[PDB]
Formats: structure tokens, C-alpha cells, sequence
DNA sequence: TTTAGATCTAAA
DNA sequence: TTTAGATCTAAA
């Protein structure tokens, strides 16, 4: 069920050693086409808004959000893409949440779950891990569910939610 | 705000 | 085949 | 309305 590798944890793992485990883990797989001639300097051999494709953040976005199967309740686009060496101020990229669910089933997903690094916090108000909206408290970065969050005056969920959305501090932070 | 939907 | 951008739809 | 995912087009 989960590679053995030994790989540092997300929290404090480079990049280079990241790609070099996703490498070694699609070999092991029988992948042999997802990992070009040529090292870890070749590797992806794929590219998004003209740059090579950033695996790296693509996995850190997703994983810190519950994992792949979060779905369409990740912003691919907004939240995901923005934190990836592909993104540009002005792009053109309208597909681009479509393409990065479809990059990370080819390289990302089964290695996602031979590993443990998916975020599985509690709400931080209720302290359970009931299905919902959250949001990410940018103070303490810890995880609430927006249904318990009581406070007058929170926005929407979805000016939370949009690219570059509300900034939220969550109660036990606020001062 | 960092979000998701579960 | 893969990628960038237009244009559909879904959701809120 | 705005925002983003899905699909299609055309260029490589
Ligand atoms: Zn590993
Ligand atoms: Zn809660
Ligand atoms: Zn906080």
C-alpha cells in the first residue's frame, strides 16, 4: 500500500528530493514512459503555460486540501495553479483546472496514495472532521469548517473561495 | 482565503 | 499527441 | 451577475 522510500515529510521535504521519489515510485509502478532519458533535469516531460510543469506545488496544493478526491471542491484554477511556477499574471489558461485534475491522475495520484501526506486536520471550532466549506485561518493556519464560524460580518464562502479571495482569521486568533 | 469543499 | 485559448455549462 | 470546470479548435 505505501512506497517505503523513507522520503522526508511534506512539511519539510525539497523539491529535488520530492521529484526524485515521484521518479523512483513511477518506475516502480511500470510508468516507464512518465520518466524521460536524462534525469531529474528532463523530468516532466510536459509543460504548462510554456514552462515545464511544477509536480511539486501541483501535489503540495492538493494534498494540504484533503487529496485528489476533494474534486471540484479545490480550486484548481484560483488556488491551485496561482502557487505553481506555471502561472502568470495574464494568461490565457481558461482549461487550466481541467488540465491540472488530468496531470495529477498521470503523475500524482497513485502516488498520493502510497504516501502520507494528505491533510486530514479537525476543525479547529468543532473539532470534528464533518463534511463542508472551510476555511484556512492565515494567523495560525489551522482549519475551520465556515458553518462554525458564528462571528457578524465573515463574507461569503465564495470571496473566500475566489483567486486572491478575502483574508480570514479565525476566532481564536482574532484579537 | 485558502479553502476547500469537502 | 500535446498544448493554449475560445466557448460551452454548472454553481452560487 | 461572477467564477471556474469541461469541451472543443487549431496549432505545433
Ligand atoms: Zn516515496
Ligand atoms: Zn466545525
Ligand atoms: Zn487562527
Amino acid at each position: 500500500k505505501k512506497h517505503d522510500c523513507g522520503r522526508a515529510h511534506i512539511q519539510v521535504c525539497s523539491e529535488e528530493e520530492f521529484l526524485r521519489d515521484v521518479m523512483q515510485f513511477l518506475l516502480i509502478r511500470g510508468h516507464t514512459r512518465l520518466v524521460p532519458p536524462g534525469g531529474l533535469a528532463e523530468f516532466p516531460d510536459a509543460v504548462l503555460n510554456s514552462k515545464r510543469l511544477d509536480l511539486f506545488n501541483l501535489y503540495r496544493e492538493v494534498v494540504s486540501r484533503g487529496g485528489f478526491h476533494v474534486g471540484n471542491g479545490i480550486n484548481w484554477k484560483g488556488q491551485v495553479f496561482s502557487k505553481m511556477r506555471n502561472h502568470t499574471l495574464t494568461n490565457r489558461m481558461t482549461g487550466v483546472g481541467n488540465t491540472l485534475k488530468r496531470h495529477y491522475e498521470t503523475y500524482l495520484l497513485e502516488y498520493e496514495y502510497a504516501h502520507d501526506d494528505v491533510d486530514g486536520e479537525c476543525c479547529l471550532i468543532c473539532r470534528s472532521s464533518t463534511a463542508g466549506d472551510w476555511v484556512n485561518c492565515g494567523s495560525c493556519g489551522e482549519w475551520a469548517h465556515f458553518g462554525c464560524d458564528r462571528r457578524p460580518g465573515l463574507g461569503a464562502f465564495k470571496d473566500y473561495a475566489k483567486t486572491d479571495g478575502l483574508e480570514y482569521v479565525c476566532p481564536n486568533c482574532s484579537v | 482565503a485558502r479553502t476547500k469543499q469537502t
